[PDB]
């Protein structure tokens, strides 16, 4: 497997490089391709043969290979370039096969949007069906990376938690959901629960109590 | 003493056409019916008893492919019955398919004409009873005219099959003419194989023996039982004698 | 340029098999190789194998070498990928991608759009629809949020509209989550003013075609 | 040290037909639908590492056209990827046209059968309402019979297209088999060109180097960057050494 | 002093197709109407005054087949008017037949369209008078639809004749290209015959005289009145002089 | 296997000619030779001649060499044998027979069924029908024999039935004899019980199609 | 012409050989074929190339050739084998032609059936037409070989006699007819005529007189 | 033999161009050359140029070399001659003529019939018809001559009949003359007896189709 | 250009030769053709290759070439042979081109026919349109060569005259027309005009006066 940086960052007009470290058997003696993947799209060919561009690809992207390492460079950076970037080559060594890099999430360094947080308690029909689901919904934040932490009264609870990966909305910000699955008894057992969202060194927290 | 591989030629003036070549005189042809002539025999090319490089043996009448020997006992032409008949067997089955395959033209036809048959009988209906009413006049007139448009159209198949017929012949005439050239060469190779160096290649389709080969020796070469070691030596000194 | 179309989403059990097709436009015979590349969420792509035109030679990634079979129907302009002995981690998006020449290599210039294969030990179940009532803990002076909880369904997808299609502006439907039970759950929220709350009537219309259930549920304080 | 130009052979028993030749075994063929088989690969002819004069390399699996080297470092088959793919690219586009061109048979057809469709629906009209009046009897009978005469006739196009289909295949099979023979020879000439007199022509599709040519030297001959002056001299003494 | 046999080449970029070969550049072609192009001239192959083995004389403009001499008096190209015109005469009569033979397509057609003509006139009858009665409605509708089925069907003949047209061209293009190669060789043989050993064969289509042959001598070789005994001796010493 | 069909029986005068055909199934062109072999009664077969396919070469037995002509219509898949200067001893059954290869030799594997040629100086004449009455010299206590004498007809064949077709069991029709006049004669007998003799009525129905005569004759003691 | 035995004989299961003597020009240097002919059938190929069998022919038949002589052998003999057997070869010597053997009538040595004999006198309508025909009809005898002798009163008459060759009936026995053509005057001139059938050393004789 | 048909008569102005065609029967492709040969009145023929089949090579007489263009439509079996920069002396009869071989030479075996080209500075004008009265200076005891003068027309031809077609025997129509004005004029005379003169009524019917004028004029003493 | 005799003459059955003088570049080294042209017809090929005849041409015509001169010979002369005869060859010298001879009018020496002459004065409608045309019409003469001369009173006038070339009529004689274009004033100015035809040394003259 080829080693990519997990992530790299820059602003509009600015420049950034994504590295790909391999070995003698792959990168060392084969050609390197680069691919771009937006959310919800198939990988699209950016570079092939170390530095060639397919038609449709502008001179803002370019590639280089040196020995066991290869590099993607992106100048004049734009908003649409925010995607995941994978390198690719031929690994002759094992049984011959095409290998991809782990991937690099590029972040075009937008106005920071503080997240808005909504918390619903279990519906009464759900408790009537012997189940209990707390729903914490987070929307309109940028950049799109948040951590979620739950609280039983005051002390954290880690069991029963399901959180999604943040996904970019229609309006180019990000969204995320978090569900805490409890028993109706655990639900009525406590005084209140809290959903705690931490985005860019800031903290938002909403609270709910068993219909008071 | 010398043996030659050759083939048949005769007084045939029959000409067929391949694709790359026209008016090619053959010894044996066959006349289908529509100007179509398929070669069955071979290129008619009549000529020190030469071989097959520049010669079709008119003096050879017992078959298509065969040998012309010459030893102490005498000389003469002799057709290879096995070879000739395999050629005839294969070509026959082919020529037949052509007659047999084109027999789909009528099989399918038998219907369009039991139907053509039913219509002009149905047309003679309306002609005899026609002795509102003239709405049925130009009605019948419309159908009779559609009957001609129908026959012209069916005949379009005859027209467009003409050309099926014409190409199949030209092509099968080449597969055939090639097929002969094959069998002829094969016979020469089969002989060249046995003789090896016991005989000299003249390059005209004949082999000059380095050892005297009587009639029996010749038959042995013909029926593929030539004993190379038997005459090996006497050819061997003879090659070095000179 | 060539367009690569792939068969529909698949749901399979562990141990079972799945066969996906890809049809190349034009042709039908191809003068280039085609490979199958898969992507599990949310990971990097993995090359599985490929097939050479005319020769029909196949090469497979050693990780899949053994339980993947790449075949081609040249007249149909269609190639196939069959993966057997399915495991839950075989759940992924699978892409067909053509190369530039007849030789499988790192360069794939055109890609299929991908089709989803889900491998789970569960079966097909309709969801339950619960209301996420507005209340006062959701009124930040001016607007107010309300929605629906679509719980325990399988498989994807599910369709959520509001007021039979009228409400659109100010409606967000969150991407699902995947619980440990092998079942999905999502939320759909509509953002509306505080004042219309008791006056206005809001109904969500959930549609889960795989199990043929349509649920409509009102949401009230 | 010696390099050979050759081609692919395999366990294919697929046979197609050209015009002058039938039952020709090819390595790669393709089956259209009506007994029509177009060659894609080449003549299947499996054989001191000989060249291409009397040999199809079964040991060569990486492509159609390529080289078999032998030096100090070792020996082995290696397919020319560029050559093989140009052949495959060209033949593919041709085979497709055949599938694509014959696609005028249906395009035009789509109409005769939305019309055939409209008629026997119009015929079922008159059969159900017919439950002066029998002037309409043999009237309908006349048309239904003309519908069969019409379909037989349309089917005449199927019959007469059979033969379109049959010849196109035989002919494209020759343009193809020729096309391979071309590319193969071109590769040999491209090599013969670079080597010049630095290598001896064996006449079997192989070149005997007068100088030791390592793996790198071989690649240089393959990718067309052979340095003639570099080895010129050492071949030159070697030619005169003997 | 030397004489060469050769042929014509020019700035033509015209390409036709035989069967085994496509995009063959010819000096003179002819454009029928349906993408059909028949070769009339010959393969366009422009090159120490070489002969015809690897050369089409662009400098020769007076005809198709001819000679390029070189003696004391000078050198120059000269077309054989007899040969060139026999070729042109024969090819013309052939090309004409193709135009003339395909003229059965209309002769037979003239009828299906005086009949097509009579029908849609008979159809406009019923459309204008139709301004029990609607039994005549779907009656007419049935016939008009059968008129389309009829035209599609007749047009099937156009479709199926396309292919008549296409093969005839490819084939006649080979009989033609072969025909030229024939006449060219015949001229060389006719010259080789007269000269015998009075001239050396270079093997490039040229003959090197062993005796000085002036312009008159050249004409004598051209018009077939070369006096072998006259120069016999002076060639004879010259062969042994060396 | 190949079936050889030959033309109908022939009757000819001395000095005249006859031409027989044979049609080979399949083909029509043949890849083997065909010979004509004749058999006079009651003698051994005689080979007459043959014809080679494609070459059309003919060889003839020296006995017939001179007045026999073997021709072939290859498209009709039909060969012909024409024998001229007919003599009375040319009366025989004539068979067409195919060989294994193109060469005429002693091996004929398939045979036509034979057609009869009769050479005589007489003409076509209807017969006369006489009764062969039972009597007492024919009653060996139990059964009794009676029949019909069909005298002086030409040529063969003749059809004899009893009671218009009813009587069959116990009916024998003897093969004809050939007199020195060049004319035929036969007998047909029916075996019946002694008791029914005077009570039962028996009639023979003779039919000689060549001269278009049908005779019915009663037989009574 | 090749010389065959006129006839050869044996019983069911038993064995028999039919010989064919020729000369150096025919049998001496050519291949020999054998043919079987039942009554009313075309010759059917039994043996070719000295000893080969066409398909359809069982191993009960077999052939051999020695120098100028050839031999057909038939073991496990059956009833259906009763036929005429001809040998055949190529006689190069004259002008080259195929020659057949004279033929051998095989007799599978059946229960001897004594013949039944019926004699009719001239019908009165026949005498009225100025002709006279005696008819002697012989049926149901085996083996199928009989001699016929006529008698004027007591002394034999040889003129006017026509006898058929014996032919096998439907029921696998043999039949024969014999006609004596007389003038009505010769007929009325004598006292009686006799038809005398001799089959296997036995004698049957019937008598007729001018309607007494 | 081959028939050569040429396009219709042409009238052109000085400085303008004219293009004439010739169509060879049979063919359409020709295996011989064709030349254009012109004849001014009343002079010897002049060879202008020719074209070779297949090669399409043209050679032109040096007198016309420069303003003549010979082209061929081989499929139409038609060749063309275009002469530009016309002068009045380009007025002539123009013939197409085929040669024996592909080479233009003095031997032209078949000729077209010729078509007329007239080059003048004038335009198309209808004529004026005047009577040429009999009188006494035209009566040589017995017969008497009378006619019509068709003055100042262009171009040729003109049609003159008598009594709408009745009078024919004894009618002469003289060939035209060409004045210096570029205009034509002719006379048509009918010879008739002296006695019928005052009794008989004679009318000439002139027809000049190019300008679409039909004039009928009586002729009286 | 090749030089021909303007004209040559002879009688029926008699013989005549038409010469063609050229130079070394044309006749000297090329083949000579001959053509016949009747009135109103295309040239028809008589001789080619110095002396060859196309089919359709009888042995009454024949050709010869000697050095720079060539000759057409016509024996057994007939009435139909009266035509113009042109020689033709290849002139290599300039730029290579086909050249024709000036032409020879052959005259088969017919019964001399004295010409008939008719003279009309200007019509009154023509004078009324301010024009005046005298018309002299000459018909039925042989041979077909006449000169025409006009007279003002007694003295000749040469201005305003237009004469045609004599043309052969339907009845195998010749015809000609002559027009004198005057002003009506010139016409009324004189006493009379005369048209004077001279044929074979004979003179015919008609006279007209301004309606007297």
């Amino acid at each position: 497997v080829l080693t990519q940086p997990p992530s790299v960052s820059a602003a509009p007009g600015q420049k950034v490089t994504i590295s790909c470290s391999g070995s003698s058997s792959n990168i060392g003696n084969d050609y390197v391709s680069w691919y771009q993947q937006l959310p919800g799209t198939a990988p699209k060919l950016l570079i092939y043969d170390n530095n060639k561009r397919p038609s449709g690809i502008p001179d803002r992207f370019s590639g280089s290979k040196s020995g066991t390492s290869a590099t993607l460079g992106i100048t004049g950076l734009q908003t649409g370039d925010e995607a995941n970037y994978y390198c690719a080559t031929w690994d002759r060594r094992p049984t011959a096969y095409v290998v991809f890099g782990g991937g690099t999430k590029l972040t075009v360094l937008q106005p920071k949007a503080a997240p808005s947080v909504t918390l619903f308690p279990p519906s009464s029909e759900e408790l009537q069906a012997n189940k209990a689901t707390l729903v914490c919904l987070i929307s309109d934040f940028y950049p799109g990376a948040v951590t979620v932490a739950w609280k039983a009264d005051s002390s954290p609870v880690k069991a029963g938690v399901e959180t999604t990966t943040p996904s970019k909305q229609s309006n180019n910000k990000y969204a995320a959901s978090s569900y805490l699955s409890l028993t109706p008894e655990q639900w009525k057992s406590h005084r209140s629960y809290s959903c705690q969202v931490t985005h860019e060194g800031s903290t938002v927290e909403k609270t709910v109590a068993p219909t008071e | 003493d010398t043996i030659c591989i050759g083939y048949h030629a005769n007084n045939s003036t029959d000409t067929v056409d391949t694709v790359l070549e026209k008016n090619v005189t053959v010894t044996h042809s066959v006349n289908l019916g529509s100007g179509l002539r398929m070669v069955t025999g071979l290129r008619n090319i009549p000529q020190a008893i030469a071989g097959f490089i520049e010669g079709g043996w008119t003096g050879m009448v017992d078959g298509w492919y065969g040998y012309h020997h010459q030893n102490e006992q005498g000389s003469g032409y002799a057709a290879d019955q096995k070879s000739t008949q395999n050629a005839i067997n294969g070509i026959t089955n082919k020529v037949n398919s052509v007659i047999e395959k084109m027999g789909g033209d009528p099989e399918w036809d038998r219907e369009i004409n039991n139907y053509t048959s039913i219509i002009y009988s149905l047309i003679e209906e309306s002609q005899n009873q026609q002795e509102i009413v003239q709405q049925q006049n130009n009605l019948l007139r419309a159908i009779e005219a559609q009957q001609h448009l129908l026959q012209l159209t069916v005949w379009g198949i005859k027209q467009l099959q003409t050309y099926n017929a014409e190409l199949l012949v030209l092509l099968e005439n080449e597969r055939t003419l090639d097929f002969h050239d094959s069998n002829v060469k094969n016979l020469y190779e089969k002989v060249k194989s046995q003789l090896k160096n016991n005989a000299k290649e003249i390059g005209n389709g004949c082999f000059e023996f380095y050892h005297k080969c009587n009639n029996e020796c010749m038959e042995s070469v013909k029926n593929g039982t030539y004993d190379y070691p038997k005459y090996s030596e006497e050819s061997k000194l003879n090659r070095e004698k000179i | 340029e060539v367009q690569l179309v792939e068969s529909g989403a698949e749901v399979k059990k562990p141990g079972s098999s799945v066969k996906v097709s890809c049809k190349a436009s034009g042709g039908p015979f191809r003068s280039y190789a085609i490979s199958w590349v898969r992507q599990a969420p949310g990971q990097g792509p993995e090359w599985m194998g490929g097939i050479i035109p005319i020769f029909g030679t196949t090469k497979y990634a050693p990780k899949f070498q053994g339980r993947v079979t790449i075949t081609a129907d040249d007249f149909a302009g269609t190639v196939y990928m069959e993966l057997s002995s399915l495991r839950s981690e075989d759940t992924a998006m699978y892409y067909c991608a053509k190369h530039m020449g007849y030789q499988v290599r790192e360069t794939m210039d055109v890609w299929g759009k991908g089709t989803t294969v889900t491998v789970s030990s569960a079966s097909t179940k309709g969801p339950s629809v619960f209301p996420l009532a507005p209340s006062s803990k959701s009124t930040s002076g001016g607007t107010a949020a309300l929605g629906c909880l679509v719980k325990d369904y399988f498989p994807e997808p599910v369709t959520v509209s509001w007021n039979s299609g009228a409400l659109t502006s100010g409606v967000h439907t969150f991407p699902a989550v995947l619980q440990s039970s092998g079942l999905y759950s999502l939320s759909s929220v509509v953002t509306v003013p505080s004042s219309s709350l008791g006056t206005q009537t809001y109904i969500c219309n959930v549609n889960h075609k795989p199990s043929n259930t349509k649920v409509d549920k009102r949401v009230e304080p």
